[PDB]
């Protein structure tokens, strides 16, 4: 009835489709090979599986996601793994030359091998489907199979299903520490594209998931499979409602229809409540008021962007739990009245309350068995720090003309460049007379 | 490579599209890869590191062929002369 | 012992000519073979030759091995840069060296002599065995004179 | 299957390609009888990236040996882990082109380039998608250049798109063997630049101080100095033959370390590097790698590379480690050596990482790095130019093989126009 | 957590520095093949304040061996716990010192101090919370004096805010093992007045004194000496290695025992010292601890502390002991002997003990005392100092080597402005 379509494209896309799978796996009791056990069962029924999780007959059940990538080995080690059987095999899409940290080879010259293929099968995903409920795409800003072949791939899900919802799982490259030198080219690149094309950017920064491992899960020493899997959380917490019941459930379209103000404006903030770590999480009180105050804490905040430099717009919380609602009426009420946190004039409400019946899965491993969860969803101004520090990079890379060889003689033009500067500068632009006061 | 669990077990073959070498497989043509892979792996353990003569007799009326000796076999027919291939 | 004038006068010009038979029937393409071992005394080296008859195949293939020592515990590992060198240094001053007394890390190597190789043994040079079949009015002198066995019968190959 | 084509042409390649081909083959444990007898999974998935197989386990080795002389020819096959190399692999020669570019270019050598790019192809054909080409090449000698450059650009002709990393050691005045480096190197250059796109320049002088003040060599013999540099290329390859994160392979590293077109010539570096006598007293951790891939001792060649602030610097780790460290350590190394880096190129270190450790160790890091410093690699060999060209020596043996001073002249000019960008950019 | 950086210096340096690692080894229980086998979880809880980790458990102390001839090296790894020492810190050298002061810090000294100070910026680099170091020289003869000064006035120059412990073997009037004692102590000191925060006088004719009045030795080798000297050596630096309440650590002594900037000399003395006739005879607590403590027969220092009112004193217990036995005894002491206390200081005695005693006693304790007494050993190097100097006597080598006939006498004024403040002080 209410499925959902993910689309993981570029490596960090895979990673973090490997964590989300495989918490999927342990959320419901779909196992590894692909049957769901004889002599064992978890909760809801018969039907909560029909969201990501696919029904074939004799009950070998499949997931409905496809995992795109330009390059093997990484694409090879998720299907060789733990999860052989679970995945159809025809879903992974592999390439055969590496995408090459590069626009270009992402978007204009290998774009045309695979992406036939790659919308053949979302045809056949969506034959499949009696209510297509929405596109997540799970992509890194970085890399060239993570920007060109996701911002490819947008144009034609724009043309194809226009009508349907589509959102960003998105890894920013991070403004402080970063891994590779064309990220800010590449970023660029691939949001002018992806700008017109994507209804909601949920965004995710390692620099913060590495300081939130450091603070909170007392790991000094975190890993991808660490990150991913705290990005995996966030990204089954997001889609829950679907999955399960509770007292308010929220739709993928309550999602856009309640967290992007202006059509442009579209880049919100995930975060976690309780990232707690098991030998100091029985220890808490873990209330709801807390955790309320834990989301807006200027710390837990999944990207490296200052909240209190700017004003909040619509701020979705999704429980997960035992949540009585009514704590959570008394939180926001708390929340309304500390000056930290700033709204703009023209929201007077802006808090989505959801509330899903069900507390978190854990994974064996890290985070903790706590019967309570929220994620916070916040449209801020502060993303404009983020933009500000990045179109800083690209300016001062492009002045002297820095890799710019690699783009333009392999399918790319010059010009591609700067009108994508120029949507950055229309976008730092609107970012600030949307959050100017009313003086009219 | 060989990680087909080893032994005679089922699991043997490498999901399609495995860009990874199944050591001594592309020299071999015929099946489908998952059957395949099974083979191609079973090829490295072996070392890793006239048909009528038995009661199929009769050799069928006509049998484009030379059953040595038939040049100089007067006798009953095709079936009862070609009731030993291999005398 | 780390000096080379004891060795290099002792046994200057004096090599150790080995007949051997590789055997490669259970190749599978391929075939026995006809190794010459050159074993030099003078600096602990064994060399090992090839010969072909006419009309061959296989090319005029150089020597089969060259001059250097023999790894005697089957095909060992290249190790990392620095660990099966000479003896071990503590530090350089400030073209220097200090001669550290407590040698410890690689310097267990195991490698062929005179008395690992004798007539009727199998040797495993760098993987494949051979089996040496026959040797030398030299060699029989010497092994005479050193080890005192005469059973010089040979195992005649193929 | 990305597969990768090596070039082995001259009597210092042929060398540091026999030890190079050893690492490979001691990782994808190939024993010097051909059959694989190694025992992990990882090895033999992508065995297409070295090792072509054939009937019988006997993964010979993608190789094109060239020599003008059949010596290193014999020296290779008789070696070790050299009785694996194909048989019609081994292109020979009757002759020897005596140290001169002339000879080994336009002479007996190019008499011969077809007799090797004829077996090139058949590797080509035997392909799947053959990542690039990687050269063992001496600029300096004979052979090994002018054999080399010549298949270099005519290998590019055939297939332009394609990557061409030539790990080529270049001569650092201190120590010299034939007396017409100057001359024979300076050539190269010329043909490098416009054919080139990785030059991953090694120096016997730097591996030498490499083999004396980090290992702690009393007699470092070649073959060390061979192995330093072989573990470098094994190393650069590393994602396009193991699992792990960061997958960045021999195009990525192109496509972050390569600003103009022209401004690739960059130098290498091998982390894990300690004495026989020290290595239970080593913490192998990531920080201690850091320290020593990004100092003057560790690079594989002789320029301080502290005399330039370098434009592009990335890593390949290996082995089971937390990115957060690789990433802290980095970061903190620009914020730390901030005098060491261009400020027009943001973010200016790559770091790769794979989920195999090389045999015997548990971390590793190979560097390549565009030092601005290199300037001074090739000056010296322009330096050292005039003295010869001056009095027009040494240039007798070398005109009257079919050569004129006007290449000379080119070739300076282009050694100029080489170390002309580089003090341009040397203040961003 | 807090790190101690260890450098020795000179042959009385060395050796000293090598009997206070192997009792430090034997107390947190490390074989010389630098492996853990103990018998308390506690005994490795705090050990990295003076072992650096490696792989495997091979912890490694963090100490910088140096001396200007590689005999004290040779000797210092042919003792018994050899196989614990860092190669790459064992910074040797090839010379002669000559017992030169020149010769130890004008001369190779000072080209080979480049070195030091790169493995001991390593070393202090690799740290968490650096606290401090620990340079084990003697006062006089030479490397010790020479290299050992300007090496504390680099460590001083690039951390300024850390303790900096110099564990100094001054010189003895009634026997002389060099002619130029005088020359070597007067130009030391000059430097140690004004950089480090405290150090730590030996002399060597109350170690004789020790060992035959009190621990009843026969022959008393420099083994026995230097082991006495390494107890107290480890008893001053307790509280940061094991647990305890009054746990005090280096700079709580610091500010304990500094009353005023520039007098910071200190006499110590460990108490448990049995004669192996006496000791089953003996009834070991506190009260007879104290006694032992504050006599003038376990001053390590030939400097009698009834000839100087005592500024302050710090003892440092170790061992499960009760407070007020401690305490009571600590103000008894000072009601006991108040004309050798002073008055403008009340209450001048530090108090904190460690849980755990060293191996085989019950108890033991480290005396610090900061005496008025330290004016007779000052001034009369001051006087044997200007007997030689009258004459120009053995001078010749310090003013050929680039230094002259004035920069002694500054030295000579700073013994003099020293003697004047301990003897103002004790004089109110
Ligand atoms: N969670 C997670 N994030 C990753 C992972 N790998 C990479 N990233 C992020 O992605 C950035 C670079 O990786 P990518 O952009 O995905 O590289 P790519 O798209 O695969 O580029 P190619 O090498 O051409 O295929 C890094 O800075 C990380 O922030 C991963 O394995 N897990
Ligand atoms: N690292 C290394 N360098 C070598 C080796 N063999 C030769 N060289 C260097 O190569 C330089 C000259 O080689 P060259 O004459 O160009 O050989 P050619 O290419 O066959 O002519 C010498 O200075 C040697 O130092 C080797 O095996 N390893
Ligand atoms: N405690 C102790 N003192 C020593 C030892 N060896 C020498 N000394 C003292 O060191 C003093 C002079 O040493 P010095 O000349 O400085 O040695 P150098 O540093 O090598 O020049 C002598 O008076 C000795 O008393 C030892 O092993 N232990």
């Amino acid at each position: 009835q209410r499925e959902c379509i993910s689309v993981h494209v570029g490596q960090a896309g895979v990673q973090i489709g490997n964590a989300c799978w495989e918490l999927y796996c342990l959320e419901h009791g779909i196992q590894p090979d692909g049957q769901m056990p004889s002599d064992k069962t978890i909760g809801g029924g018969d039907d909560s599986f029909n969201t990501f999780f696919s029904e074939t007959g004799a009950g070998k059940h499949v997931p409905r996601a496809v995992f795109v990538d330009l390059e093997p080995t990484v694409i090879d080690e998720v299907r060789t793994g733990t999860y052989r059987q679970l995945f159809h095999p025809e879903q992974l899409i592999t390439g055969k030359e590496d995408a090459a940290n590069n626009y270009a080879r992402g978007h204009y010259t290998i774009g045309k091998e695979l992406i036939d293929l790659v919308l053949d099968r979302i045809r056949k995903l969506a034959d499949q489907c009696t209510g297509l409920q929405g596109f997540l795409i799970f992509h890194s800003f970085g890399g060239g199979t993570g920007s060109g072949f996701t911002s490819l791939l947008m144009e034609r899900l724009s043309v194809d299903y226009g009508k349907k919802s589509k959102l960003e799982f998105s890894i920013y490259p991070a403004p402080q520490v970063s891994t590779a030198v064309v990220e800010p080219y590449n970023s660029i690149l691939t949001t002018h594209t992806t700008l017109e094309h994507s209804d909601c950017a949920f965004m995710v920064d390692n620099e913060a998931i590495y300081d939130i491992c450091r603070r909170n899960l007392d790991i000094e020493r975190p890993t991808y499979t660490n990150l991913n899997r705290l990005i995996s959380q966030i990204v089954s917490s997001i889609t829950a409602s679907l999955r399960f019941d509770g007292a308010l459930n929220v739709d993928l379209t309550e999602f856009q229809t309640n967290l992007v103000p202006y059509p442009r404006i579209h880049f919100p903030l995930a975060t976690y409540a309780p990232v707690i770590s098991a030998e100091k999480a029985y220890h808490e009180q873990l209330s709801v008021a807390e955790i309320t105050n834990a989301c807006f804490e200027p710390a837990n905040q999944m990207v490296k962007c200052d909240p209190r430099h700017g004003k909040y717009m619509a701020c979705c919380l999704l429980y997960r739990g035992d949540v009585v609602p009514k704590d959570v009426n008394a939180a926001i009420a708390a929340i309304k009245t500390k000056r930290s946190i700033q709204f703009v004039d023209w929201c007077p409400t802006g808090f989505k309350v959801g509330i899903n019946y069900q507390p978190p899965t854990v994974v064996p491993g890290d985070l903790a068995k706590v019967q309570r969860a929220v994620c916070m969803l916040s449209n801020t101004t502060a993303i404009a720090e983020a933009w500000a520090r990045l179109d800083h990079k690209f300016d001062l890379m492009y002045a002297k003309r820095a890799f710019v060889h690699w783009y333009v003689g392999e399918g790319m033009e010059e010009g591609e460049f700067s009108e994508a500067r120029e949507d950055m500068a229309a976008l730092e632009k609107d970012y600030e007379e949307v959050g100017m006061d009313s003086v009219e | 490579s060989p990680y087909s669990m080893d032994d005679r077990d089922p699991r043997k073959f490498f999901m399609s599209g495995f860009t990874g070498y199944v050591p001594r497989a592309r020299f071999l043509f015929g099946s489908s890869f998952p059957v395949l892979s099974n083979q191609a792996l079973q090829e490295f353990d072996q070392m890793k590191s006239s048909r009528t003569y038995p009661h199929n007799l009769g050799l069928l009326p006509k049998y484009g062929g030379y059953v040595p000796g038939y040049k100089f076999q007067f006798g009953r027919t095709y079936g009862h002369l070609t009731h030993d291939a291999l005398g | 012992s780390f000096d080379t004038l004891k060795q290099f006068l002792e046994y200057d010009r004096k090599v150790l000519r080995f007949f051997c038979l590789w055997d490669d029937s259970g190749s599978l393409f391929g075939d026995r073979r006809e190794l010459i071992l050159h074993y030099f005394l003078s600096d602990d080296t064994i060399e090992i030759k090839e010969v072909m008859p006419h009309n061959s195949g296989r090319d005029a293939m150089s020597l089969f091995l060259q001059r250097r020592k023999l790894p005697k515990y089957g095909p060992p590992g290249v190790y990392q840069p620095g660990q099966i060198a000479d003896r071990t240094v503590l530090n350089v001053y400030g073209y220097s060296y200090l001669l550290d007394k407590y040698k410890l890390g690689n310097l267990d190597q195991e490698f062929y002599k005179d008395s690992d190789l004798s007539i009727g043994t199998t040797i495993n040079v760098w993987g494949r065995k051979v089996l040496l079949c026959d040797c030398d009015e030299f060699t029989k002198t010497y092994y005479k004179t050193k080890y005192g066995i005469e059973n010089f019968t040979s195992i005649s190959c193929k | 299957m990305r597969e990768i084509v090596h070039l082995q042409a001259g009597q210092c390649g042929n060398q540091i390609g026999a030890k190079f081909w050893e690492v490979i083959s001691d990782e994808h444990g190939i024993d010097p009888t051909g059959t694989y007898h190694g025992d992990s999974d990882l090895q033999l998935e992508r065995i297409n990236v070295y090792y072509n197989e054939a009937t019988g386990g006997k993964y010979v080795p993608r190789a094109v040996l060239v020599d003008l002389e059949p010596g290193t020819m014999d020296s290779v096959r008789s070696g070790p882990f050299g009785q694996i190399f194909r048989p019609d692999n081994f292109v020979f020669g009757q002759s020897g082109a005596g140290n001169n570019w002339a000879k080994g270019h336009y002479t007996e050598g190019a008499e011969l380039v077809d007799s090797v790019l004829d077996v090139v192809r058949k590797e080509a054909e035997s392909c799947d998608c053959l990542q690039g080409f990687q050269l063992t090449h001496s600029l300096g000698g004979g052979t090994g250049s002018g054999m080399g450059t010549l298949l270099i650009s005519k290998i590019r002709e055939e297939y332009p798109d394609r990557i061409m990393n030539t790990f080529s050691v270049v001569p650092s005045p201190k120590v010299s063997d034939t007396v017409v480096e100057p001359y024979n190197a300076t050539l190269s250059v010329h043909q490098l630049v416009e054919n080139t796109d990785e030059t991953y320049c090694i120096d016997n002088e730097a591996l030498y101080d490499i083999c004396f003040r980090t290992l702690k060599l009393t007699t470092p013999t070649y073959g060390d100095l061979n192995h330093l540099v072989s573990a470098t290329m094994s190393g650069v390859t590393t994602c396009l033959r193991f699992p792990g994160q960061l997958n960045a392979d021999l195009r990525k590293l192109a496509v972050n370390m390569v600003p103009f077109p022209r401004l690739h010539f960059f130098m290498p570096g091998f982390a894990p590097l300690t004495s026989r006598g020290s290595q239970q007293y080593r913490a192998l951790t990531v920080p201690e790698l850091t320290q020593q891939m990004f100092d003057a001792k560790n690079m594989m060649a002789a320029c301080d590379p502290r005399h330039g602030r370098y434009l592009t610097v990335a890593a390949v780790f290996r082995g089971r480690m937390s990115m957060k460290e690789v990433d802290e350590q980095m970061l903190n190394v620009q914020n730390k050596n901030s005098s060491y880096f261009v400020e027009w190129i943001p973010n200016n270190v790559k770091t790769a990482v794979c989920d195999i450790p090389p045999r015997g160790l548990k971390m590793s890091a190979t560097f390549i790095g565009n030092s601005t410093a290199i300037q001074e690699l090739f000056k010296r060999i322009s330096e050292q130019f005039t003295a010869m060209f001056r009095r027009k020596a040494f240039l007798h043996w070398y005109t009257g093989e079919g050569m004129d001073e006007m290449e000379f002249t080119e070739a300076e000019s282009n050694m100029n126009d080489l170390g002309n960008p580089v003090v341009t950019r040397g203040a961003c």
